[PDB]
């Protein structure tokens, strides 16, 4: 017999963060009797994500769960799908100005503020910070940087002296970090805002030494990040409930289909790992 | 049989392609026989997709459903374009539909070549 | 045995002007022992033309003959092909800042000046003119409008009161003309700068009447345009040697391959047809 | 035979697709086995295209030449990307090559599905 098909569109398909979201979606789908089709580009592209969203709309799938890379850019296609009877859920970045039935993911501005509070605990109220973000024009990255900046401006005298982008690539995270440490005199800490940024930054700090003149606060609980926390290269990471996002999003879609009726962030330090 | 299935799958792909081509020419010049051919070719693609759906297994079932629905979207976009065109409306009013019809037809091509590969692999 | 393959990329594939260019290319190709692959989008798109050019480059064809829709946009791909050993010829719009071996087509600014001289003969040195162009940002259209404008500014007191675009579509040419005749009080003449514009304008003038309060000077010698000249709906058309463009371009490509070693415009009036 | 030809054509398409996929993963994470698979799969696509070229007729000859050359372009773009990657250069230095490799691999897919249709139609 044939099952409802739910389309899940990721930021980056190969990434281990999205694989964890996928796992959560598959768990919910098996429980609810649906099939998940998991899609995404190799390199981050709003354009490519929208084409995939357009394909699912045309195919009139039973539901779409989509990442939102850029503010305002998904509204048109999301609303068009909703209008055509396809329930749409946004995941791990929202499109607030759209008629999607629900957003499942982190409050990203808040997560930034949380990082900001932890940054003050880590190095105090005075010093220089540099930011490595996963794409300059990526929505949930800008939101994380926004919350962070706001926080340390209200609650410290920490100076952000450099902000650049990894495009959420691992190698480019290392290189942009190495470039930031060079070209800046006294950096005390790095804030890394997507999953691979912290791993790339740790590589760049370990390679110049600067372990430990430079602390790292990064995002997510990937294996190498947890390992870098145990080994002291990373001081704190901000952890999201990725598996739970995938799980909850499928159940919301299946609830809508069947006519039935903001996930916190956690700071992890070496004592926690 | 598996060969007959991919003959049919290839026929569907040709129908969709030929339907698009005639559709395009019709919007660009209005020759009534182009619209007639546009319409005949989607009728044939639709019926043959329906025929394959009758004899589908556990996997192709999902692809055929996607392809069948996607063809319906093409039918809707192309009919809306034809409708605005024949009403002599500004290009601005059917630009999106006109574009979507091309895009959606290309999605149909990908489902079809996927199907053909699956039939090829018994 | 296998023949060299020459790729010909058109502005618009279905258009009868490009079909005449194709015919000229096929004639030369049969004489020289080559095969022509004739490509182009349905609706004008620089992006789509460049993808086709990219495909031919990747396939390392024996030669590429390409239309150039937008200034500066083809330079990169043209030079890349030349560098990879593929002889490139531009046809019926040029990319001057590129290393293409030759341009085969009209001097489009000059063709505009020619239209300007004929416009003065048709309605005199005083009056109001409106322009219908085949795409606002299309290179050889802008060049035709440029030459025309320059001419009538130097040699008359003719006022250009409205300029709009057909996007080189037949129906849209009629509609934009009907819209221009409405919304302007005393228009004496229309200047139409791509092949279908004149046919669409004639339809709009015949339908409002204004035959004959409004003269039409247009481009190209398509059957319906020649017919509109005989019937008095069109006063003059500027004729290009499209068939000869296709013919000459293939021979230049094949000359380069084999290591061997600006086409005028003509004004046609009713007395000529 | 015509069936054997489209089996081979389907194998080529899978090799190209699998080569791209492994290539992509390699550039994104650097797992050496991904590069090994990238390389093995293009070797196989290249050889089998060569095999079909041995037995080609008047029409497929032209498509096979386009496909063979296009694969060489993919090989060149993907090798240049791998080279800049392993030199730990800025993304800005291999962005174009990285993109072109994806694009060129997609051209190969279209030649392959065209070939498969032609073999299907004896
Ligand atoms: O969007 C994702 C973000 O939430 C995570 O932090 O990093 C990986 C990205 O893909
Ligand atoms: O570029 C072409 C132009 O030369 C002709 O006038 O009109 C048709 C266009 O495609």
């Amino acid at each position: 017999p044939i099952k409802p098909k739910i389309v899940l569109i990721s930021h980056i398909k190969t990434n281990p963060y999205w694989l964890d979201i996928k796992a959560g979606a598959e768990r919910a789908a098996k429980e609810r009797g649906a099939v998940v089709e998991f899609l995404g580009p190799t390199t981050a592209s709003t354009e490519d994500g929208l084409k995939l969203f357009d394909m699912a709309t045309s195919a009139k799938v039973s539901g779409i769960i989509t990442y939102v890379q850029e503010e305002g850019q998904y509204k048109k296609k999301i609303n068009s799908a909703m209008e055509k009877g396809i329930p749409v859920v946004t995941i791990d970045s929202d499109e607030e100005d759209s008629n999607r039935i629900a957003y499942v993911g982190t409050d990203n501005v808040l997560a930034g503020q949380v990082a900001g509070k932890e940054m003050v605990k880590q190095i105090g109220t005075s010093g220089n910070v540099a930011i490595v973000m996963g794409g300059k024009n990526v929505k949930n990255q800008k939101e994380r940087v926004e919350g962070f900046t706001q926080y340390i401006k209200s609650n410290s005298n920490l100076k952000i002296v450099d902000t650049d982008s990894s495009d959420a690539m691992l190698l480019e995270a290392e290189i942009i970090t190495r470039k930031i440490l060079n070209r800046n005199d006294n950096i005390n800490a790095l804030f890394c805002t997507s999953a691979l940024d912290g791993i790339g930054a740790a590589r760049a700090v370990k390679d110049l030494n600067y372990k430990d003149r430079v602390k790292i606060i990064c995002f997510d609980d990937l294996d190498d990040t947890l390992s870098n926390i145990r080994n002291g290269l990373v001081s704190a990471t901000i952890v999201q409930k990725s598996n739970e996002m995938g799980y909850r999003a499928v159940n919301i879609i299946m609830d809508k289909i069947e006519g039935k009726s903001l996930i916190d962030v956690n700071v992890i330090n070496k004592s926690d790992v | 049989s598996m060969l007959n299935n991919m003959l049919i799958t290839n026929e569907i792909k040709q129908h969709v392609d030929s339907s698009l081509d005639n559709f395009n020419q019709y919007i660009l010049n209005g020759t009534p026989s182009k619209k007639e051919s546009y319409n005949n070719e989607v009728i044939l693609a639709k019926q043959k997709i329906g025929n394959l759906k009758k004899n589908s297994d556990d996997v192709n079932q999902y692809i055929l459903r996607d392809l069948d629905n996607t063809l319906d979207s093409y039918i809707e976009s192309s009919k809306n374009t034809i409708s605005a065109y024949e009403n002599k409306e500004g290009y601005v009013f059917y630009y999106d539909d006109f574009v979507a019809a091309k895009n959606i037809a290309s999605y149909c091509d990908a489902y079809a070549s996927t199907l053909m590969q699956n039939f090829l692999e018994a």
